[PDB]
């Protein structure tokens, strides 16, 4: 599925992603933007074999099980296939480990490239 | 977390060394393991790097060709083979790694080319030294 901006928003927001170690939930909303965009059925096989899952692209070698990747420490005790989900419930369980991990959001490629020091606010504004 | 390298010294321009850096005390990572050098009355360098467990290396044109970075894995513990040592080599090489797990693919090769974004602990310097 392919979340609408607005939808996702309120849809993180129930699943207490607002304010989160401190994040507003802009910060959310955009990570999910420009990581999957905004499609929870997103893979994208890396050269080193692992993949990336979900809306929240979260890694194979060492988030999630998914069978393929040679050493995935799987840190989130989740198969990758629980984060093709149309119920984003295990990606935003296992984000949350992530980022209180002491991660941050940096561990988001894409929110420390397209949204660290940006408007993030802007992202849930309408809604 | 402790960073430990080993190996540098002098060598004459034409010959190789081998250093190596072992990351102590981390539970979980590091993600990256890399070397940076600084040349006496140059800019810092980021040499190489190496995505930990993954394998991926990134080496800076400068060296690429001559050197090779590798991994021991156990405590994570990686090595730089560098042939070929030319005189401009000479320079103090620092071991660093990147301690964030991210969540989507990271290229290690990225901080490194960019500063050193992203490697937070660093060991201490080991001069090389290219004889002739």
């Amino acid at each position: 599925k392919v979340f609408g901006r607005c939808e996702l928003a309120a849809a993180m927001k129930r699943h207490g992603l607002d304010n989160y170690r401190g994040y507003s939930l802009g910060n959310w909303v955009c990570a999910a933007k420009f990581e999957s965009n905004f499609n929870t059925q997103a893979t994208n096989r890396n050269t080193d074999g692992s993949t990336d899952y979900g809306i929240l692209q979260i890694n194979s070698r060492w988030w999630c099980n998914d069978g393929r990747t040679p050493g995935s420490r799987n840190l989130c005790n989740i198969p990758c296939s629980a984060l093709l989900s149309s119920d984003i419930t295990a990606s935003v369980n296992c984000a949350k480990k992530i980022v209180s991990d002491g991660n941050g959001m940096n561990a988001w490629v894409a929110w420390r490239n397209r949204c660290k020091g940006t408007d993030v606010q802007a992202w849930i504004r309408g809604c | 977390v402790q960073l430990q390298a080993s190996g540098g010294g002098s060598v004459q321009a034409g010959g190789s060394l081998r250093l190596s850096c072992a990351a102590s005390g981390y539970t979980i990572g590091p993600y990256c393991m890399g070397w940076f050098r600084q040349a006496p009355g140059k800019e810092r360098e980021g040499v190489a790097a190496i995505n930990m467990g993954g394998g991926i290396t990134y080496y800076a044109d400068s060296v690429k060709g001559r050197f090779t970075i590798s991994q021991d894995n156990a405590k994570n513990t990686v090595y730089l083979l560098m042939n070929s040592l030319e005189p401009e080599d000479t320079a103090i090489y620092y071991c660093a790694a990147d301690s964030t797990i991210y969540a989507s693919y990271y290229e290690c090769g990225h901080g490194l080319s960019t500063g050193g974004y992203g490697y937070d602990s660093w060991g201490q310097g080991t001069q090389v030294t290219v004889s002739s």
